[PDB]
């Protein structure tokens, strides 16, 4: 009675038989824009079941010797559903998020993941140069629908160690007692609205900690999803088409 | 006008002193604030939030392998796993976590503290784990039917998969000075050994060794004193 | 950037002393850690090459009591006191600051 | 009557504390179903096993201090942020960008937190580089965004009409101004990811990753006053305390050192750990 | 803990050697392989290292592209070597190793010698 | 608590903040769980 939880946005459910709960992001709920906060002055165009619902990523493999995978929020939305043709057309940009990570296993394998989110996420470059000097390319900074693979996962790719990465908010997904991890992520930005395409708010990082072993006989592909869903998300200022 | 003598204090520049001084903008009104989630109030707030230990820091583990303590199924009881001080601000586990890379800038620190483990190992596999922890004077203990002295918490593997030691704060002064040295050997805090109980028994076709990732945290009567400046710093130029 | 092991042929005679070293150099204190590396290699001539002194003082394991090695700024030097009948090989120094690493010229031993 | 479906909170709260917490008296437990040792780290929280209800506790009224832990105490100590050096008699002036990431004492400290909104409050100590302090006369400018950057020691920039400057000697004490809060955004931003622009950007070396607009906030110029152009070296260490300060948004501290000012690169050749080594696993010392 | 190169062999002008060697005794996706030569009679060179895992082939400046490196799971290293020998390239070819995170040394164990 | 320019930003410290409150970083889950109850039940 606290195990098995169903949630349920815009017409896509998602269920689950041995869940742990859910992780509120600082305590907050996802909300509109009060007009003490609002400095557009034309009507922003909210639609309420087109652009929230979940949407299913592609699923990376995780095997004996991998390392890490990135993905940013919101460059992961601008190619695929109604959310990829209002990020393009319209300017400006404001909503929440709401991740879900599924992997199961069976009784008899283990090791654990760390789901965390991150606000502001720098990808820094890897040379000791101090000026030409080395940058991370476009397709590092963002890297798509795929995502990349971490180089240094001890470090995170910034200088920041990962044993203090608890400060974000976070789950476990350890394979004796949950198999899929949740996490609701209010609207943190300075100015009120955003930019949709350059400025990409937070990124998702999956880091296995403690690595897969199984005994011989059992099946060796354990697959890796996401499934994000916007909420409450209203856009504004209309413009020609760039992508 | 009035008349004023001077005083010792003329013309100095302290720079931890609140004082005015005269602007460079009259009238100005700055940018409106708006809400934004998470505000902290207070550096205790910080100090608050478990974090993840850094237990095995040996010779032969490099990486992520650091983190996390590993056990075995043994051949006799009564055995050791791992072993660590209590001192945030002292070279060692403490130096990865946000109690340890706070407590360095501040000197005197008081208060509780806690631990928690979480076991990362199979679905079948069982055991108990002993968890002790001794007050200073003497050394490292020698075999379990001595660390049974102390505080002690006996943990059982099951479908929970944590339990949080709660080192007290026994202490003689009301702070302590957060460094270690010869003469300063009079502000420790004794060890946090890990005991086998009995044993980490397995089923067939299952692996056989687990990993235990150790934690750490603050509790809720944590106050810290004097504000120093740090010594983890590197620098010899003015980056160019 | 480049060194100078100032010696290339030292003499020595048994039970006595030595000073190998590289005056030529660059600020070699850099990568940030403080902790100028510059490490010391001997090589006998039928094997491969050992560590010695590994940062500006500290010793190896296994290493003997008689290398000793100090040295600041742009000035190094080995000191040892009793010269054996195994310590006749080559000496080399390995800098490790800087991205091109660089491991000098050498320095022989004959008596 | 019409379309029906047209017509169709938060969890923290706020608590003064003055001390620290107290500690109430307790016992020893025998008793089934009621275990407060027991956690689910999987869950994200952590524990809140309070020590009353792990052993025997005595009450103990509390009375230390929890006042030198707030943010405002916290900043509220100056330090060096920048180093302007005055050779005369061989251009005449110097500026100096603003761009508090150069020294790495009060980098380290800001990157703490995300979003942060202050007041600066600047100091400028002058000394000539060999401990001579004779008088002269000194001129420290302001150019905002836009304005010309003065091009020679007596150009028509210097005149002062709109911008902010300070005259003082070299034997006077340091002088002291109390800038506030400059910013077209909401909140200073240290951390920005994206682009600047729009465009294409390209794969092998875009220079403009994560070069936040809302933070270049200007130059600093500074010359001596005279008509003759005399011959003395000098040095300017611009010192910064913050106040009335308010953060947003926690994330760790840095670990790896610096390698650059704007940019956060670390060198992936060699990493220092946390923890230095030990010999064992299974000894504490 | 050992590292165990291939045999010499003698090579003319206009081929490549793809010098091999293999990790034995130790966990071989924690830990640099360097490479370095030695010249007849001269000082040693430093050419490049491998990092065992994620890749991240380094060279020097005075040896881009040749000797481009590859790497095995199956505990061996690039095995590979200069792509245009030329007639005073008939040096030593060591292989040596570095832990991951510093520990204030480099190249503590050494191999053998083509 | 005196300030002797027509200016508000060039005063000096105010007074003391005094308020906190730890539940938005230790347990910002929704099902509430309390201390003596296990808490994957
Ligand atoms: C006579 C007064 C001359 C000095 C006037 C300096 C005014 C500019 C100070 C504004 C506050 C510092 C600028 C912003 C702070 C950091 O550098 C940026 N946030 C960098 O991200």
């Amino acid at each position: 009675s606290d195990r098995v939880a169903q949630l349920t946005v815009g017409n896509s459910s998602i269920t689950t038989q041995e869940a742990a709960n859910i992780v509120l992001a600082y305590g907050e709920w996802p909300e509109y824009c009060p007009d003490t906060d609002a400095t557009a002055v034309d009507k922003p165009t909210r639609p309420d079941v087109s652009v929230n619902r979940f949407y299913t990523l592609d699923s990376k493999m995780w095997q004996e010797n991998s390392t890490g995978w990135y993905w940013k929020f919101p460059d992961v939305l601008n190619k695929t559903g109604v959310f990829g043709q209002n990020a393009q057309f319209h300017y400006l940009y404001r909503s929440g998020f709401c991740l879900h990570v599924q992997c199961n296993a069976s009784k008899f394998h283990q090791g654990a993941l760390l789901v965390a989110v991150i606000p502001e996420f720098v990808i820094a470059g890897r040379g000791s140069n101090t000026k030409e000097a080395p940058h991370p390319g476009f397709t590092t900074t963002f890297p798509g629908t795929t995502g990349a693979t971490f180089y240094d996962p001890y470090v995170l790719d910034s200088g920041v160690p990962l044993s203090q990465a608890l400060i974000y908010p976070h789950q476990w997904i350890n394979l004796r007692t949950n198999n899929c991890a949740t996490v609701i992520v209010p609207y943190i930005n300075a100015v009120p609205f955003d930019s949709a395409i350059n400025h990409s708010n937070f990124g998702l990082i999956v880091i296995p900690v403690s690595p897969l072993k199984y005994s011989s006989g059992a099946t060796t592909a354990i697959p890796i999803t996401i499934t994000i869903a916007p909420l409450n998300s209203e856009f504004g200022g209309l413009r020609q088409a760039v992508s | 006008g009035i008349p004023a003598e001077l005083r010792p204090g003329t013309n100095q520049f302290l720079t931890t002193d609140d004082g005015t001084a005269a602007p460079i903008l009259p009238g100005f009104t700055p940018t409106p604030t708006i809400h934004i989630p998470g505000e902290v109030h207070s550096l205790l707030e910080l100090c608050r939030v478990e974090t993840i230990l850094e237990v095995n820091n040996t010779t032969e583990a490099t990486g992520l392998t650091r983190l996390l303590i590993p056990v075995s199924s043994q051949n006799k009881a009564d055995e050791l796993c791992a072993a660590f001080m209590v001192d945030p601000g002292r070279i060692g586990p403490w130096q990865s976590t946000l109690v340890g890379q706070i407590c360095r800038y501040y000197t005197q620190w008081s208060g509780s503290l806690k631990v928690t483990f979480m076991f990362t190992g199979s679905f079948m596999a069982t055991g108990k784990m002993l968890v002790a922890y001794s007050p200073p004077g003497s050394a490292q203990p020698a075999n379990r039917e001595t660390a049974m002295l102390g505080t002690h918490v006996i943990w059982d593997f099951g479908l929970q998969s944590s339990v949080s030691l709660v080192i007290p704060w026994i202490s003689n002064t009301h702070f302590r000075t957060a460094k270690t040295g010869g003469n300063y050997d009079y502000y420790t805090a004794g060890v946090v050994t890990l005991w086998y109980q009995t044993n980490y028994v397995v089923p067939p076709e299952t692996p056989g060794e687990a990993y235990i990732i150790a934690m750490g945290a603050a509790q809720d009567n944590f106050t810290l004193k004097i504000c120093k400046d740090t010594d983890e710093v590197t620098q010899q130029a003015v980056l160019q | 950037d480049v060194l100078m092991t100032q010696t290339p042929l030292s003499l020595p005679v048994s039970l006595g002393h030595q000073a190998s070293i590289s005056c030529r150099s660059s600020q070699s204190i850099v990568h940030s850690n403080g902790n100028t590396y510059l490490e010391w290699y001997l090589q006998k001539p039928g094997q491969s090459p050992k560590l010695l002194i590994y940062t500006v003082s500290n010793r190896f394991s296994g290493v003997p009591d008689r290398f000793s090695g100090s040295g600041s700024g742009t000035d190094f030097t080995l000191r040892i006191t009793s010269v054996e009948a195994e310590d006749l090989g080559v000496y080399y120094c390995f800098q490790g600051s800087h991205i091109p690493y660089t491991f000098g010229g050498g320095t022989k031993l004959e008596i | 009557d019409p379309v029906e479906d047209i017509i169709h909170r938060a969890i923290s709260s706020a608590t003064n504390v003055e001390s620290a917490a107290n500690t109430t008296p307790s016992s020893h437990r025998l008793e089934t179903g009621r275990v407060p040792a027991l956690q689910a780290a999987e869950t994200g929280a952590t524990s809140n096993a309070t020590d009353e209800n792990m052993i025997e506790t005595r009450c103990v009224v509390n009375r230390n201090g929890v006042l030198e832990t707030t943010i405002n105490h916290f900043f509220s100590r100056s330090g060096l942020v920048g180093v302007v050096n005055l050779t005369d008699g061989t251009t005449g002036y110097a500026t100096w960008d603003i761009d508090i990431m150069g020294f790495v004492q009060l980098r380290r400290k800001c990157e703490m937190f995300t979003y942060m909104r202050f007041n600066a409050e600047f100091t400028f100590v002058t000394t000539t580089e060999n401990g001579g302090a004779r008088p002269y006369m000194l001129q420290y400018m302001y150019v905002p965004p836009g304005a010309p950057k003065p091009t020679g020691r007596d150009a028509f920039q210097w005149q002062t009409a709109t911008n902010p400057s300070v005259f003082v000697k070299l034997t006077d004490p340091p002088a002291q101004v109390s800038v506030p809060f400059m910013s077209p955004a909401s909140a200073y931003q240290w951390f920005y990811d994206g682009y600047p622009t729009f465009g294409q950007h390209p794969e092998t070396s875009n220079t403009t990753y994560g070069l936040c607009p809302n933070n270049m906030m200007g130059t600093f110029a500074v010359r001596v006053v005279s008509r003759e152009a005399s011959q003395l070296k000098l040095q300017t260490r611009v010192y910064m305390k913050l106040k009335h300060v308010r953060a947003w948004v926690p994330r760790p501290i840095r670990s790896q050192p610096y390698l650059l000012k704007n940019f956060p690169n670390y060198d992936s050749s060699k990493i220092t750990n946390s923890a230095r080594d030990r010999s064992s696993i299974k000894q504490a010392n | 803990v050992q590292l165990q190169q291939s045999g010499p062999d003698l090579v003319k002008t206009g081929a490549s050697v793809r010098v091999s060697c293999r990790a034995s005794g130790y966990s071989f996706t924690s830990y640099y392989i360097h490479w370095v030569r030695l010249n007849h009679g001269k000082s040693l060179e430093w050419i490049g290292y491998i990092n065992c895992y994620n890749g991240d082939i380094t060279y020097n400046q005075k040896f881009k592209g040749k000797a481009s490196f590859t790497l095995d799971t199956s505990s061996s290293t690039a095995y590979m070597e200069f792509n245009r020998l030329t007639s005073e390239d008939s040096a030593v070819y060591y292989c040596t190793r570095e832990r991951y995170g510093t520990p204030h040394y480099h190249f503590d164990v050494w191999g053998a010698g083509p | 608590n005196i300030n002797y320019y027509k200016d508000s930003y060039a005063a000096s410290a105010t007074r003391q903040d005094f308020t906190q409150d730890p539940k938005k970083f230790t347990q910002p889950v929704l099902d509430s769980i309390r201390e003596l109850s296990a808490p994957l039940n």
